[PDB]
DNA sequence: CAACAGCTGGCCCTCGCAGACAGCG
DNA sequence: CGCTGTCTGCGAGGGCCAGCTGTTG
């Protein structure tokens, strides 16, 4: 999440973010239902404030939500003991926000959005750029090995693929943040850009790959100006699953049925509905993928019809308990290595040796009746080292 | 009123 | 036939959408599947038209699918619809139109109707049709010319080729309309078969027999519906608007005694015109205007008895104007087949349940006995009331260590007995006996292996019925279960699977079976699928159980059986584990109990 | 979300005579920490809306329905609106010296319909929590107890608080209203630090009102008092007409001119 | 050379029929 | 000493699965 990134980051950064108002809103408005009313109460305050009191000011009841506010936002520090006072840089650029100091839009973010997901995918018809492919290869979900042959895609590049386009888009910048500063660009300056998009050079490169995502558009060939999607500040389904595993889904986007076809069967196609069967070949072949079932029906879940809206659960229990088993029927034998410990003339000893496997967190199985137990190669010189001590 | 058994009124599946 | 990148049959270039497509809710492919959406508001009237010209392959409850065959074709212009009006629904309802091949195809398939005729009269077989020139067409066929006997047009063929001689007109696209005109024979007389008035048909089962009587003439065909759906009842009120001497051949000694009280209780025919023709007894056939038998006593090949002899000489020799043959799937078996053509029918009606089989030959049934005149949907009857809703399950029961030992090594067939007698499915059978005993219900058991139904039936100490087992006897069983309530479950064999009218039977549970025959498992559920008495539509009277041994051979046939019920929208819940078990007192608790019955199963090789 | 609405009563004879008593707390600073707690009010949440209204001897006019300082652009509009509202509404006003004592429930008035109105607009996925933040500053009127006491129900009957923050005097009859409909209520006596109370006890909504430690209820004396003298009366006597609290036994009350029957 | 039909053998069970043996008069 | 019911083999058949040839790319 959002909070759970600003949480992540060094304290000479965040002082450094909090820098034009829009930004301590911003990290305002995510404070979660007490500490902002706390954020309030400290603000025109020049002089710190005992521990205790802050904590008096809840009733007993629903007091975990005391202390899990205050500490998160001892994480995102804006406040310091003092011996509790906000960051005076918080405090005056806070105080400069609080009175200091269409449709074609969202079509253009979800198609531009969509081709690179056809890049994602082995898809022919899809946008070509450099640096985008280098990206998304270097984000971690993708992988080319060859500059000149076409990318594949990963074992997290197709979960990634089934995520929720929110989730899908979050997860995306979240990895673009955390790789711009590897690549020398700065997080503060497009980690502020984000939040006063919610309302340089580094930025007009930056701004570029936004432009691309599609969640920003200039529309006016590039011009100062820009016009941020719905997608940037932060659907029915067509899909009916039958009880005796065939997926009908009402597409038209190549995307979707790509998407689909990554866990089924294609059977028929109709300009809109398709006709996909849950084969366990298929299932076992995206769960060899990558891919992990709960995505599976979460993904037939979320893109479920309206018909099957009412039927409560929508996806057919013996279909989503169906794609469970196909899952873990592939898992059944749990390879784990290790070196087994037998011969153990001392008894008495055994029980010792347990002991200080169990201590340095080494030991994953043992048997006490038959006098032995395994321990991860890693740890495997420890306990021969203590052994060697005798 | 006669309800049906645990095994068939919930999944029993782990996951 | 494009096919796209993921194995897909491109049919984009082949159809167009229609711009009313919301509306329109089917869709027809070149490959002639037909895909009808159940949540539309028109799918009352283009499930009737679309059942008819095309057998059903997958009815689960959001969208449907059909098939269309030359046979499935021919049953529509047979019930009275024809290839202009078949077509102009068709398309009507299409969403996205139909192909100039399947356009053409429909067509192809329905100037074939009516250009000849199969007429029987004073015990003799006759080719009639109006048109001079397909029989003369016919006559050029080489096979058709064999079996010949050694304005309208009529030449005689023997009896004993009738089949060689449907099989080839179908071949040759003209098809033989075995069509009875009762109403206007006069030869045969009237019998006093008549409908009680306390006797009222359901609207599935008037609309089969209003498809079998569209016009005045009786049409013979297949009429399919749900087991336990009441074909009893459709069958007698075919007899009852024949008025005809009437035949019905049921499965077994069981069948026909449920076929003679199913009359009884559902027509005023008096009990002495009633007769059975069984090994068992006979209730005088040489004089019963209504005759109830089995496959097996018409059927049988070798010499017969003397009692049995002079009984089927009067059979032999005799005018049929209804042959009312249940279980029609078993007909196109090599020897089952010949009855047809031994007994004497103008009218062939069919009743089954499941119009499957693991072989070929149950198409043979369109020539054989006639088309597929109905087929009714069971959800449609599942949520009318009309059929008993089955939660059905399959009970995933583990392998024993000690078995799978010697499963995995064994090979030479062994293996069924092995998993068939599983420790683990053992219990849990106990278990689900007890805990539905204690709930009021009336529970089934099944066994293919009559070792395993042996084995089951004295641990247990419960009631056990198979072949060995006197008509008498077996018979006494389904009384007691029926009424006596200390008889609350029973153990049946393959005997039992078809005919066995238990309408209390709220559970079932099957422990083995023969392979995967989709016949064998929509049969068995058929059982507890009757109505029941204080049934509740949406409340789950019935349940059934598969017991299953997992990481075994069974989990293919357990897949493969399941086959036909998912297609009529049944789903099969998986039961990894049941609850309580552990706190139950259940058999083979110990490993001694279950060495001891390994070595047992070896033993019987 | 919820509706905050800041009745401010900005009676210019009462703060007028602190103009002429030149004293440290001023109108327009009250105007700036009701500015700066609406502010807050919207900073808090995207969905929040508020709403300020005002009060005179007279009538009562709402207050309320790029970033040139910096401030957030939403912000910089109300603060704008309002600023012009209120300098046209004190500056404008006629002389009337029969009527002089300030109006709130009229103002009020105004203000439970506006959440109905704004409630039957807001779509019925989101469930509003309206609020009024009425801040008396002068003393109540007499005859305006019937039709106060009316608007007072209906905020009870459509789950409207009513946080009272008088301040330089307790309105016996605002400190009734507050405990009705579950508001609160509070005198302060720090007029300069008006807004570090408003902050603390009254910009927190009613679903974490609760989850917070605030000052506690005002004893309210309920007092009743004959319709004769308006002094108070433990045991009244009253009939089944006028419903009329009474002073003690007469042969028939004066507001019924009924022909009560003795007995 | 590799790959897929394809009818029959085999197995399981079931049925009708005939023969012998036991209970009854 | 005869007649009827029970039980046990002969012979056949249904349904399904698996196999060694026959055939096609
Ligand atoms: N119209 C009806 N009214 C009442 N009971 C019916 C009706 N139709 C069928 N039944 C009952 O349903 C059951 C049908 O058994 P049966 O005729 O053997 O079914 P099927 O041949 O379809 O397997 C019996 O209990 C029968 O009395
Ligand atoms: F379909 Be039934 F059981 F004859
Ligand atoms: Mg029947
Ligand atoms: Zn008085
Ligand atoms: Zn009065």
């Amino acid at each position: 999440n959002l909070q759970e990134f600003l949480g992540g980051l060094s304290p000479g950064v965040l002082d450094r973010l909090y820098g034009h108002p829009a930004t301590c809103l911003a990290v305002f408005r995510e404070l979660p239902s007490l500490a902002k009313n706390w954020v309030m109460r400290m603000l025109f305050l020049e002089q710190p404030l005992p521990q205790a009191a802050v904590a008096l000011w809840v009733k007993k009841e629903f007091s975990k939500a005391q202390e899990e506010s205050t500490g998160l936002l001892s994480g995102l520090r804006i406040w310091h003991t003092q011996l509790l006072i906000l960051n005076p840089i918080f405090r005056q650029n806070l105080r400069i926000a609080l009175l200091g100091g269409v449709p074609s839009l969202d079509k253009y973010a979800e198609e531009r959005w969509e081709v690179v997901l056809h890049f994602m995918v082995g898809s022919p018809s899809a946008a070509v750029s450099q640096d985008l492919a280098q990206l998304l290869s270097q984000a971690g979900l993708m992988k080319s090995t060859e500059p000149g042959e076409p990318p594949c895609i990963t074992s997290a590049g197709f979960q990634f693929l089934l995520l929720d386009t929110p989730a899908q888009l979050w997860y995306f910048m979240l990895q673009y943040l955390q790789t711009a500063q590897s690549r020398g660009m700065d997080l503060v300056e497009i980690l502020s850009f984000l939040f006063q998009l919610s309302f340089s050079d580094s930025l007009l490169n930056f701004l570029q790959h936004l432009r691309e995502f599609g969640l920003v558009f200039q529309r006016k060939r590039k011009s100062r100006r820009y016009y941020p999607t719905r997608l940037a500040i932060n659907q029915p389904g067509f899909i009916v699953v039958e009880t005796n595993y065939r997926l009908y889904a009402y597409t038209e986007s190549e995307l979707q049925i790509a998407l689909i076809a990554l866990f089924s069967e294609m059977l028929y196609r109709f300009p809109n509905m398709v006709v996909a069967q849950v084969t366990r070949e298929s299932v076992q072949q995206a769960i060899a993928s990558g891919i992990t079932a709960q995505q599976i029906i979460h993904f037939l879940r979320t893109r479920a019809h309206p018909v099957m809206l009412k039927q409560t659960p929508v996806l057919p229990p013996t279909i989503t308990d169906q794609i469970r088993l196909w899952e873990l029927e592939r898992d059944r034998l749990r390879f784990t290595e290790g070196v087994l410990y037998n011969q153990f003339l001392s008894q008495v000893d055994f029980e010792l040796l347990l002991a200080h496997a169990r201590e340095l967190g080494v030991l994953v199985f043992e048997n006490s009746a038959k006098r032995l137990m395994v321990v991860t190669p890693a740890g495997h010189s420890d306990v021969k080292r203590f052994w060697k001590r005798q | 009123a006669k309800e049906r058994p645990i095994w068939l009124r919930e999944s029993t599946v782990q996951g | 036939t494009k096919v796209d990148e993921y194995g897909a049959k491109d049919y984009r270039l082949q159809m167009p959408l229609k711009d009313d497509h919301t509306s329109r809710p089917l869709w027809v492919a070149p490959d002639g599947h037909i895909f009808l959406e159940a949540f539309s508001p028109v799918y009352k009237y283009a499930q009737d038209f679309l059942v008819a010209i095309a057998e059903p392959v997958c009815r689960p409850t959001h969208v449907h699918e059909y098939k269309l065959t030359a046979y499935s074709l021919y049953a529509a212009v047979s019930v009275g619809l024809q290839t202009s009006d078949i077509t102009e629904y068709l398309r009507k309802l299409s969403k996205t139109g139909v192909p100039d091949g399947i356009m053409q195809f429909i067509k192809l398939c329905t100037v074939s109707y009516g250009k000849v005729k199969l007429v029987l009269k004073h015990n003799r077989y006759f080719v009639e049709s109006c048109h001079p020139d397909v029989i003369q067409h016919l006559l050029q066929d080489p096979v058709i010319r064999e079996c010949r006997l050694r304005q309208t047009v009529s030449f005689e063929v023997k009896q004993e080729m009738i089949e060689e001689l449907q099989k080839r007109c179908i071949h040759l696209e003209y098809p033989l309309l075995a069509e009875y005109d009762f109403r206007n024979d006069s030869v045969n007389p009237d019998i006093n078969i008549d409908l009680k008035p306390t006797a009222v048909l359901r609207p599935y089962q008037e609309k089969s027999l209003r498809k079998m009587f569209g016009n005045g003439r009786a049409r013979s065909g297949v009429i399919v519906l749900p087991c336990g759906a009441g074909k009893s009842l459709v069958g007698v009120t075919a007899a009852c608007t024949v008025r005809k001497r009437c035949l019905v051949l049921g499965n077994s000694a069981v069948s026909v005694e449920q076929w003679k009280a199913q009359f009884k209780m559902w027509s005023t025919i008096d009990d002495s015109q009633i007769c059975r023709f069984t090994s068992d007894a006979k209730d005088k056939p040489i004089g019963c205007s209504v005759a109830i038998s089995t496959y097996s006593m018409l059927g049988h090949t070798t010499k017969r008895s003397w009692e049995a002899e002079r009984v089927m000489e009067w059979l032999k020799t005799q005018e049929w104007g209804l042959m009312i043959l249940d279980e029609v799937h078993t007909i196109p078996a090599k020897m089952f087949r010949r009855v047809l053509t031994i007994v004497q029918a103008h009218c062939k009606l069919g009743l089954t349940a499941t119009l499957v089989r693991e072989d070929d030959k149950i198409v043979d049934l369109n020539f054989l006995i006639g088309p597929k005149l109905y087929e009714a949907n069971w959800m449609e009857l599942q949520n009318n009331g009309y059929i008993a809703k089955v939660q059905c399950a399959e009970v995933w029961c583990p392998m024993s260590p000690e078995f799978y030992r010697e499963y995995v090594a064994i090979k030479t067939k062994k293996r069924i007995l092995l998993y068939t007698m599983n420790p683990n499915k053992f219990r849990a059978c106990q278990f689900l006996i007890k805990f539905h005993e204690r709930r009021n219900d009336k529970i089934i058991v099944f066994a293919d292996n009559v070792f395993a139904l042996k084995e089951y039936a004295i641990r247990l100490n419960k009631p056990y019925i198979y072949g060995p087992t006197s008509q008498g006897e077996r018979m006494q069983i389904l009384q007691n279960f029926k009424h006596n309530p200390k008889i609350n479950t029973i153990f049946i064999s393959k005997v039992g699977d078809t005919s066995f009218d238990l309408p209390e039977a709220n559970v079932l549970i099957q422990i083995s079976s023969h392979g995967g025959s989709r016949r064998q498992e929509a049969q068995r559920l058929g059982r507890v699928l009757r109505a029941k008495k204080g049934m509740v539509a949406e409340e789950y009277n019935a349940f059934f159980y598969s017991l299953v041994s997992q990481d075994t051979q069974e989990m293919a046939y357990s897949t493969k059986r399941q086959r036909f019920l998912v297609d009529q929208g049944y789903s099969f819940k998986v039961i990894t584990k049941l609850a309580g078990m552990e706190e139950e007192d259940l058999a083979f608790s110990t490993k001694e109990e279950q060495q001891q019955l390994l070595q047992k199963v070896l033993a019987a090789t | 979300l919820n509706l905050l609405v800041i009745v401010v009563d900005a009676n210019p004879i009462w703060w007028g005579k602190q103009a002429l008593k030149e004293s440290q707390f001023t109108l327009s600073k009250c105007i700036d920490a009701v500015m700066v707690l609406g502010n807050s009010h919207l900073f808090m949440n995207r969905s929040n809306k508020l709403a300020v209204i005002a009060s005179h001897i007279q009538e009562s006019r709402f207050l309320y329905p790029g970033s040139k300082d910096g401030k957030y652009e939403l912000l910089t509009s109300a603060n704008e609106v309002i600023v012009e509202e209120i300098k046209d509404l004190m500056t404008k006003s006629d002389i009337k010296g029969q009527h002089t004592e300030t109006l709130l429930a009229g103002s009020l008035a105004k203000a439970l319909c506006y959440i109905h109105r704004m409630n039957k607009e807001v779509k019925d996925n989101q469930e509003m929590k309206s609020r009024i933040l009425v801040i008396k500053a002068a003393e109540d009127s007499a005859l305006q107890y019937m039709n106060f006491m009316n608007v007072i129900f209906a905020a009870q009957k459509q789950n409207i608080l009513i946080d009272a923050c008088v301040l330089d005097s307790d309105s016996g009859l605002l400190q009734q209203a507050c405990d009705i409909t579950g508001g609160l209520y509070l005198k302060v006596p720090q007029m300069p630090s008006l807004l570090q109370y408003l902050l603390w006890v009254f910009l927190p909504d009613q679903d974490q009102r609760s989850q917070l430690i605030l000052p506690p209820p005002v004893h309210v004396d309920y007092r009743a008092a004959c319709f004769c003298h308006r002094n108070l009366i433990e045991i009244g006597y009253v009939c089944s007409v006028c419903l009329s609290i009474f002073c003690n036994f007469s042969p028939i009350c004066t507001t019924c001119e009924t022909a009560f029957k003795i007995s």
